[PDB]
RNA sequence: GCUAAACCUAGCCCCAAACCCACUCCACCUUACUACCAGACAACCUUAGCCAAACCAUUUACCCAAAUAAAGUAUAGGCGAUAGAAAUUGAAACCUGGCGCAAUAGAUAUAGUACCGCAAGGGAAAGAUGAAAAAUUAUAACCAAGCAUAAUAUAGCAAGGACUAACCCCUAUACCUUCUGCAUAAUGAAUUAACUAGAAAUAACUUUGCAAGGAGAGCCAAAGCUAAGACCCCCGAAACCAGACGA
RNA sequence: CCGAGCCUGGUGAUAGCUGGUUGUCCAAGAUAGAAUCUUAGUUCAACUUUAAAUUUGCCCACAGAACCCAAAUCCCCUU
RNA sequence: ACUGAACUCCUCACACCCAAUUGGACCAAUCUAUCACCCUAUAGAAGAACUAAUGUUAGUAUAAGUAACAUGAAAACAUUCU
RNA sequence: UCUCUUACUUUUAACCAGUGAAAUUGACCUGCCCGUGAAGAGGCGGGCAUAACACAGCAAGACGAGAAGACCCUAUGGAGCU
C-alpha cells in the first residue's frame, strides 16, 4: 500500500488499522469484536460478553497488518501503567 | 541423424586381431601453456602421469609443444593418417587420462 | 549480417598507469586517519548523489528536490512526468499485493 | 505471471481488498488502543542485575556519583529522546546479588529496588528532565559543539 | 545498445548444418528449418522401436517362409524348439536358414519329430515311455 | 558489388611442356547494366550456350528481341579481344561454355494506382556474362539407348544384395 | 564498487522527440494497431527497460569488517613472503636503475608497493624514483588498501607504519560502542 | 557469378565546472525582410481534466529556497482510497571524467532541410578505398534472403528407419496462442538482416562480521543488530480536459 | 473520415479485454467451497511448491454411532 | 499354439517425458578488475540471448514477366494524305 | 425484354516486341469415394487413381482474398439525445 511516496520515497501506514487494532511485540494483533455497541437489547448476556472480550487475529491477516504497517509500530515501547506489558512478551511457546 | 550423416560397414585395419595386435594410435602432440588456468590440467598431467603412460605404451610417440595457448589441445595421428584434435580446455586430470586412454584404444 | 570479416584492432590495456595503479587509495582514510573524512565526501559525482543509494523514482525526487531549481524547463517537465509514471507504476502495478 | 487477468496484466487491487466485500480492517470497529502514543510517556527499563554487571566490569565507578550520563557513557542503556523516552526506570528484578552502595540518580524507581539500595547503603534520587534537556544530557559533547 | 549477440550466425548455422540435405526453402531458411529439424530428431528417437519391431517381423516372415519351404509352419516350429530346449533367437534362425539351409532342414525335422512325440503324449499322457527328444535336462 | 568476372582473365597459367596435351584457350567477357530483364535474356543465353560463335550470333541477329543485339555485339567484342590479345589463331574456332545473366544495381520509381494508393516500379538492370573456349563445340550427349537402360537395370539387379543380416 | 557512479541514460517513448499523435486509425486499415511513433518497437523509438540515468552503487561495509580485511590481507602477505620491512626510505643513489636492480636482486617481484608514515617525510631520492617509475608505487599509511596490495606483487612497510597500523586495528578489534561518531572528541581518542 | 555482405568515423548522451547571448553596409510589424506623412489602439483572472478510489459525485503527491534524521510520527480524510509537516538536529571542493552509444544505436538531425499539410503542425533515410588517386591501382577470395551456374519424373507436413542404390518400402494428422478439447476448414505468420518487451519494498531464507549489545549521531533489540545476495514486462483503444489553427 | 473539427500538451491516459513475452538441463506439481454492482475478475479457504522443528500419518479389529420412516460411511488398537 | 508395447527380464549406465506455478545446476556474447595472449580463467555489472506481437525499418521473392501503358499513314524527312 | 436467338463492327481479347504494378502468400512433391474427427478432410484409416511439363477457358471447393462482424452478448468501456 503506497510502497513508495512522492515526497520521501518510503512506505506509508494506513491509520485505519492504527485506530482499529493493536500490535504486541510478539507479532500478534488484538481487536474489539464487531457489533458490540449495536442492538444490545436483543442480544443475550453471553453473546454481548463474547463481543466485549478482545480477540486475537489469525496469521494471514496478522501478516496483512504487518505488511501495511511500518516498523515504527512494531518497535518495542515501554509505557507506564500499560496493562499490555504482561503480554508484549511471550512465554512457554515451542514450535 | 543417420540419413544426413555418412555411414560405413565394420572393418578393422589390416585384420589386426588375427596376427599380432598393434596399437593403431601412432602419435600424440600436446599443445599446452605455462600460464592459463585452462592448461593446469594438462600441466599436472604431464607432471605426473605422462611418464607412466609412455612407459605403458612404448609404441606410441609423444611430442609436447608447451607454448602460449589460450586453449590446450591434444592431437592424435593414427596409422591410416586419421587425425583427431581434442580440446582439453580447463579439464580434470582423471578425465584427461580416460580420454587419452580411449584414444589409444580407438582405431 | 552482424559478423565482421576482418579482425578489429587490438585493445591496448596498460594495466599499470596512473589511476589503475592508484586505484582505491584513500578509501580507509576514515578508519586509519583518525576519522577526519568519510569516504562519502571523497567520491566525485553529482550533488544529488554523493554517498547515497536509491532506485529510479527515489533518485528523481531527490534530484528535483536538490538540483531541480537549476534544471532546464524541458528536463524538469520530463522528470515530473517520470516521477508521475513511476509513482503510479510502483504503487498500482505489479504483483505482490 | 499467470495466464490472463489482473495477475499478469499487473492490475491487481490495493492491499486488503476482497472484491468489493467489506475488508477485515474496515468491518472491524474503532477502539482507543493507541491514542496519543506520540504523547504517552516512556522510560527505558534498567535491572539491578545489569547494574551489578556494569559495576563489576568497572566501566562506571561507584566511588563517584552515578548519573544517566555515566550510564550512557558505559553503554548501560541506550536512549532515544526524540522517541519520547523521558528517561529510565529501575526494575524489581536483581534485588538479590546486589551490593553496589550506589548514589544513583534516576527518573523512575521501584520501591523494592529503593529498599535494596538503602539496605546495601546506597542512595537513590529521582530527577525529571525535559526532552531536549535529556538529549543534551545523554549527549553532552554534541551540545557543546554548537556553542549555545 | 550495450549488449548485442554476435554468434547468431554460428548458433543458427549448426541447425542449418543438420538440415542441409532437406528440400525446398527449409534447408536455406532457419525458422522453416527449426520446426522441421526438431521434428526429424523426435522421429529419429521414435524410429528406434519401430526398427526393432520391423526387423523382428522380417525375421518372422523369413523363418515362416523357410519352414513352408521345408513344409513346416512358424508357430509349430518355435513351439517344438522351445520344447526341445534350444533358444535360438529369430535373427540367427533366419541367418541359418539363409546361409546353411541344411542345418535349418535338420532343425525343422527335429521340430516335426517333437510334434509327433507331443501327439503321442496327447493320445497317452503317461502310461507310456516319454519321447526321446521331448526329454528334458534338470539344472540345480 | 563484385566484379570477379573481369579478374578471371587476368590470371596466367604456367608454361606447358612439349609432350603434353595442348591446352584450349578460354576467356571471359561481360557487359554491365543493360536495361533488360535477366529473366528475359536468360533464354537467349541458354539458347546460345553450347554451339559455335557464328551460329550463335546468327540466331541472335535473326531473333526479334532487344537483348539479342546487345549479346551479339558483346560476342563480337569478345572475339576481337581473343584474336588480338589472347593468342587465338582461328577467330571462328570458338564455342560458348557458360553464358548467363544476372541482376544489377537497380533503381526504384513510383507508379500511381487509383484511390490514392501507389505502387512501386523497379527499373531492372541486368549483367550479362559469357565464357568462350577455342576448339570445336562439344557434341550434345545423345539419349541413352535401350541397351543402356537394360545394362543399367541388370547391373542394379547384380549390385543388390542381402540386407539386415550377415 | 561503492565509489562507482553510472552515467548511462536512454530516452523512453516519452522522452524521444515527437510521437504524440496516432499515425493511422485503429479499424479502417489492415495494418497493425499502433498508438504512436517512438514506441520501443519502431525504429527511432525509445528503450523500454534501459539504463535509467546516472545511478549510484554506493554501500558501506562495517568498519570492523574493513579492518579485518586489511589485517588478513597483510597477514597473507607476510605468509607468502611478498612482505618486507625496512627501517626507512633512504638511498644515496636514488634512481630507477638502482631501484629495479635491488628489486631483481632481492627477488621481490614485478610490482611493488611502498608504505610510509605521512605524506611529507618521503625523501627526494625516493619520491623522484617512484614518480619516474610506475610499477614501484608509493603511498602513505593512510592510503594502504587490500586492492593495491593485491595488485602489487610485493608490499614494503616501515616500523612507524607498522606501529600505526597495529594501534589502529587493535583499537578497532577492542573498540567500544559508538554513541556519537568518532569524528568528534573523546576523553581518550584524539 | 551477380545482387550483395564487412568496416569507424562523424558525432552524440550523462555529470562536474563556469553564468549566457546579440554587423555597428542596406531592409524587415503595410501583404515582414518594402527609402519618406496627422493614430490617439493597448497585458496583468483559481487552471482543468485523464487516472486512483476496482462505479462516481467530497477527495486523488506534482515541489519553490540545508542534503540525512525526527517521520511516513503529529495530523487531515465519502476516517476510504490516499494526502502529510514542524519545532529540533545538522553535510565539507577546485571541472575537464565515463565498467555511456558507435549509422535501425546515440540528440529527430548529413536537418528541423527535403517532403506532407491552407494553418497550427508532423517530419525523415543515408556514409565508409588507400600513406599518397599529381598512385584506379586492384583475387581479397570466401558468408543472409533472391536468382543463374544446374527444370521436371507414380505417392502424399515433405522427414525418419534404412538401403548397394537419390526415389520406390514401414512409420509418422506443421508451429505458436487459446481452449474441456485443434491437423483441424479457429488466430498469427512470405522470407532474410537488425531493433523489440520482469524495473521494487518491508517481512522471511543464505552467507560474513560483532554480540547484550549492533550501526561511522538519528534506529533496532527479552540473540539481536549491520552489510550483501537474489523478488514483481511490452503493444493496443474508443474517450476526457486546457491552449493554439482553420469560413 | 463531424452525434460534433484538426494540431499540440496532460500522455508512457486507463483497459478485470485481445495478442506477444527471447539460452540449456533436472525435479515436485491440475483438488472440496464462501463473499463480492460478483459469475471474462479478485480476497480468503482448499490444492500445489520451497526450507526447517517435531512425531505420529495412511491401511485399519472387536466394541460403538435414533425414534421417525441399499451398496456403503465415521471411529478404530494390531499388522 | 503363435503374433503382439516405451510392461517385465536380459549386458552396460542412469538426474535426463506433464499444463499453470515453484524449486534447483550450468551458460553463450559483452564491459570492468586481475590473468592469459591463434581467445582464455577467476570474480562484479548489465540496454545480457527471439522459429511468432494483422510487430517497426531495409532488402529480396510469389502472385508475374501477369494486369496495365503507348506512336494516324506514305515518303526526299522538304512535304503530302486521311 | 421475351417466344429464341443470330449476324456485323469498335474496344476487349490471344500472339510478336518494348516498359513493367498491386491485394494474397506457415511449408507443400498441393487427387477421388466411404468413414472418422473440434460434429463439413488434399494431408487421418480402408479402398480406388497415378510418366513428367505448359498455354487458353470455367468458378464447384480451398469453410477462398479483403475488412480484429455493424446483428447478439459481455465490459462496474464510451459518447450523443431526453
Ligand atoms: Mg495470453
Ligand atoms: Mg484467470
Ligand atoms: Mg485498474
Ligand atoms: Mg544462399
Ligand atoms: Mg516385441
Ligand atoms: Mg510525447
Ligand atoms: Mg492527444
Ligand atoms: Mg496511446
Ligand atoms: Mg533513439
Ligand atoms: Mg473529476
Ligand atoms: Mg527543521
Ligand atoms: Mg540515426
Ligand atoms: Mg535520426
Ligand atoms: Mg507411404
Ligand atoms: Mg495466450
Ligand atoms: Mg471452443
Ligand atoms: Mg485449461
Ligand atoms: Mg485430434
Ligand atoms: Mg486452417
Ligand atoms: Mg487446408
Ligand atoms: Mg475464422
Ligand atoms: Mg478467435
Ligand atoms: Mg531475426
Ligand atoms: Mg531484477
Ligand atoms: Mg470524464
Ligand atoms: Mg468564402
Ligand atoms: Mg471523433
Ligand atoms: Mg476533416
Ligand atoms: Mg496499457
Ligand atoms: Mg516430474
Ligand atoms: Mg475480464
Ligand atoms: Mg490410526
Ligand atoms: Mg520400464
Ligand atoms: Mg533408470
Ligand atoms: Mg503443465
Ligand atoms: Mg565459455
Ligand atoms: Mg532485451
Ligand atoms: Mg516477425
Ligand atoms: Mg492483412
Ligand atoms: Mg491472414
Ligand atoms: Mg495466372
Ligand atoms: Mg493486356
Ligand atoms: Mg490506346
Ligand atoms: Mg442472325
Ligand atoms: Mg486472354
Ligand atoms: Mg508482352
Ligand atoms: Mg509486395
Ligand atoms: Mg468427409
Ligand atoms: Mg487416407
Ligand atoms: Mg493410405
Ligand atoms: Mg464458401
Ligand atoms: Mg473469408
Ligand atoms: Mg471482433
Ligand atoms: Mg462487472
Ligand atoms: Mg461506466
Ligand atoms: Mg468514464
Amino acid at each position: 500500500l503506497t510502497y513508495f511516496s512522492a515526497r520521501k520515497g518510503k512506505r506509508k501506514t494506513v491509520k485505519a488499522v492504527i485506530d482499529r487494532f493493536l500490535r504486541l511485540h510478539c507479532g500478534l494483533w488484538v481487536r474489539r469484536k464487531a457489533g458490540y455497541k449495536k442492538k444490545l437489547w436483543k442480544k443475550t448476556p453471553a453473546r454481548k460478553k463474547r463481543l466485549r472480550e478482545f480477540v486475537f487475529c489469525n496469521k494471514t491477516q496478522s501478516k496483512l497488518l504487518d505488511k501495511m504497517t511500518t516498523s515504527f509500530w512494531k518497535r518495542r515501547n515501554w509505557y507506564v501503567d500499560d496493562p499490555y506489558q504482561k503480554y508484549h512478551d511471550r512465554t512457554n511457546l515451542k514450535v | 541423424t543417420a540419413r544426413g550423416t555418412p555411414s560405413r560397414f565394420l572393418a578393422s585395419v589390416l585384420h589386426n586381431g588375427l596376427g599380432r595386435y598393434v596399437q593403431q594410435l601412432q602419435r600424440l602432440s600436446f599443445s599446452v601453456s605455462r600460464d592459463g588456468a585452462s592448461s593446469r590440467g594438462a600441466r599436472e598431467f604431464v607432471e605426473r602421469e605422462v611418464i607412466d603412460f609412455a612407459r605403458r605404451n612404448p609404441g606410441v610417440v609423444i611430442y609436447v609443444n608447451s607454448r602460449p595457448c589460450c586453449v590446450p589441445r591434444v592431437v592424435a595421428e593414427y596409422l591410416n593418417g586419421a587425425v583427431r584434435e581434442e580440446s582439453i580446455h580447463c579439464k580434470s586430470v582423471e578425465e584427461i587420462s580416460t580420454l587419452v586412454q580411449k584414444l589409444a584404444d580407438q582405431s | 549480417i552482424g559478423i565482421r570479416l576482418t579482425l578489429p584492432p587490438p585493445k591496448v590495456v596498460d594495466r599499470w598507469n596512473e589511476k589503475r595503479a592508484m586505484f582505491g587509495v584513500y578509501d580507509n582514510i576514515g578508519i586509519l586517519g583518525n576519522f577526519e573524512k568519510h569516504p562519502k565526501e571523497l567520491i566525485r559525482g553529482p550533488i544529488w548523489l554523493r554517498g547515497w543509494k536509491g532506485n529510479e523514482l527515489q533518485r528523481c525526487i531527490r534530484k528535483r528536490k536538490m538540483v531541480g531549481s537549476r534544471m532546464f524547463a524541458d528536463d524538469l517537465h520530463n522528470l515530473n512526468k517520470r516521477i508521475r509514471y513511476l509513482y503510479k507504476h510502483f504503487n498500482r502495478h505489479g504483483k505482490f499485493r | 505471471r499467470g495466464h490472463k487477468g489482473e495477475r499478469q496484466r499487473g492490475t491487481r487491487p490495493r492491499l486488503g481488498f476482497e472484491g468489493g466485500q467489506t475488508p477485515f480492517y474496515i468491518r472491524i470497529p474503532k477502539y482507543g488502543f493507541n491514542e496519543g502514543h506520540s504523547f504517552r510517556r516512556q522510560y527505558k527499563p534498567l535491572s539491578l542485575n545489569r547494574l551489578q554487571y556494569l559495576i563489576d566490569l568497572g566501566r562506571v565507578d561507584p566511588s563517584q556519583p552515578i548519573d544517566l550520563t555515566q550510564l550512557v557513557n558505559g553503554r548501560g542503556v541506550t536512549i532515544q529522546p526524540l522517541k519520547r523516552d523521558y528517561g529510565v526506570q529501575l526494575v524489581e528484578e536483581g534485588a538479590d546479588t546486589f551490593t553496589a552502595k550506589v548514589n544513583i540518580e534516576v527518573q523512575l524507581a521501584s520501591e523494592l529496588a529503593i529498599a535494596a539500595i538503602e539496605k546495601n547503603g546506597g542512595v537513590v534520587t529521582t530527577a525529571f528532565y525535559d526532552p531536549r534537556s535529556l538529549d543534551i544530557v545523554c549527549k553532552p559533547v554534541p551540545f557543546f559543539l554548537r556553542g549555545q | 545498445l550495450r549488449n548485442r549477440v554476435t554468434d547468431r550466425y554460428f548458433r543458427i548455422q549448426e541447425v542449418l548444418k543438420h538440415a542441409r540435405h532437406f528440400r525446398g526453402r527449409k534447408n536455406r531458411c532457419y525458422r522453416l528449418a527449426v520446426r522441421t529439424v526438431i521434428r526429424a530428431f523426435v522421429k529419429c528417437t521414435k524410429a528406434r522401436y519401430l526398427k526393432k519391431k520391423n526387423m523382428r517381423t522380417l525375421w518372422i516372415n523369413r523363418i515362416t517362409a523357410a519352414s513352408q519351404e521345408h513344409g513346416l509352419k512358424y508357430p509349430a516350429l518355435i513351439g517344438n524348439l522351445v520344447k526341445c530346449q534350444v533358444e535360438l533367437n529369430r535373427k540367427v534362425l533366419a541367418d541359418l536358414a539363409i546361409y546353411e539351409p541344411k542345418t535349418f532342414k535338420s532343425l525343422a525335422a527335429l521340430a516335426s519329430r517333437r510334434r509327433h512325440e507331443g501327439f503321442a503324449a496327447a493320445l497317452g499322457d503317461g502310461k507310456e515311455p516319454e519321447g526321446i527328444f521331448s526329454r528334458v535336462v534338470q539344472y540345480h | 558489388i563484385s566484379r570477379k568476372w573481369e579478374k578471371k582473365n587476368k590470371i596466367v597459367y604456367p608454361p606447358q611442356l612439349p609432350g603434353e596435351p595442348r591446352r584450349p584457350a578460354e576467356i571471359y567477357h561481360c557487359r554491365r547494366q543493360i536495361k533488360y530483364s535477366k529473366d528475359k535474356m536468360w533464354y537467349l543465353a541458354k539458347l546460345i550456350r553450347g554451339m559455335s560463335i557464328d551460329q550463335a550470333l546468327a540466331q541472335l541477329e535473326f531473333n526479334d528481341k532487344k537483348g539479342a543485339k546487345i549479346i551479339k555485339e558483346v560476342l563480337l567484342e569478345a572475339q576481337d579481344m581473343a584474336v588480338r590479345d589472347h593468342n587465338v589463331e582461328f577467330r571462328s574456332n570458338l564455342y560458348i561454355a557458360e553464358s548467363t545473366s544476372g541482376r544489377g544495381q537497380c533503381l526504384k520509381r513510383i507508379r500511381y494506382h487509383g484511390r490514392g494508393r501507389f505502387g512501386i516500379m523497379e527499373k531492372v538492370y541486368c549483367h550479362y556474362f559469357v565464357k568462350l573456349v577455342e576448339g570445336p563445340p562439344p557434341p550434345p550427349e545423345p539419349p541413352k539407348t535401350a541397351v543402356a537402360h537394360a545394362k543399367e537395370y541388370i547391373q542394379q539387379l547384380r549390385s543388390r544384395t542381402i540386407v539386415h543380416t550377415l | 564498487n561503492f565509489k562507482r557512479i553510472s552515467y548511462a541514460k536512454t530516452k523512453t517513448r516519452a522522452e524521444v522527440r515527437g510521437g504524440g499523435r496516432k499515425p493511422w486509425p485503429q479499424k479502417g486499415t489492415g495494418r497493425a494497431r499502433h498508438g504512436s511513433i517512438r514506441s520501443p518497437l519502431w525504429r527511432g523509438g525509445g528503450v523500454a527497460h534501459g539504463p535509467r540515468g546516472p545511478t549510484s552503487y554506493y554501500y558501506m561495509l562495517p568498519m570492523k569488517v574493513r579492518a579485518l580485511g586489511l589485517k588478513v590481507a597483510l597477514t597473507v602477505k607476510l605468509a607468502q613472503d611478498d612482505l618486507h620491512i625496512m627501517d626507512s626510505l633512504e638511498l644515496p643513489t636514488g634512481d630507477p636503475q638502482y631501484l629495479t636492480e635491488l628489486a631483481h636482486y632481492r627477488r621481490w617481484g614485478d610490482s611493488v608497493l611502498l608504505v610510509d608514515l605521512t605524506h611529507e617525510e618521503m625523501p627526494q631520492s625516493i619520491v623522484e624514483a617512484t614518480s619516474r617509475l610506475k610499477t614501484f608505487n608509493l603511498i602513505p599509511a593512510v592510503g594502504l588498501n587490500v586492492h593495491s596490495m593485491l595488485k602489487h606483487q610485493t608490499l614494503v612497510l616501515t616500523l612507524p607504519t607498522v606501529a600505526f597500523l597495529e594501534d589502529k586495528l587493535l583499537w578497532q578489534d577492542s573498540r567500544y560502542r559508538p554513541l556519537y561518531p568518532f569524528s568528534l572528541p573523546y576523553s581518550d581518542f584524539p
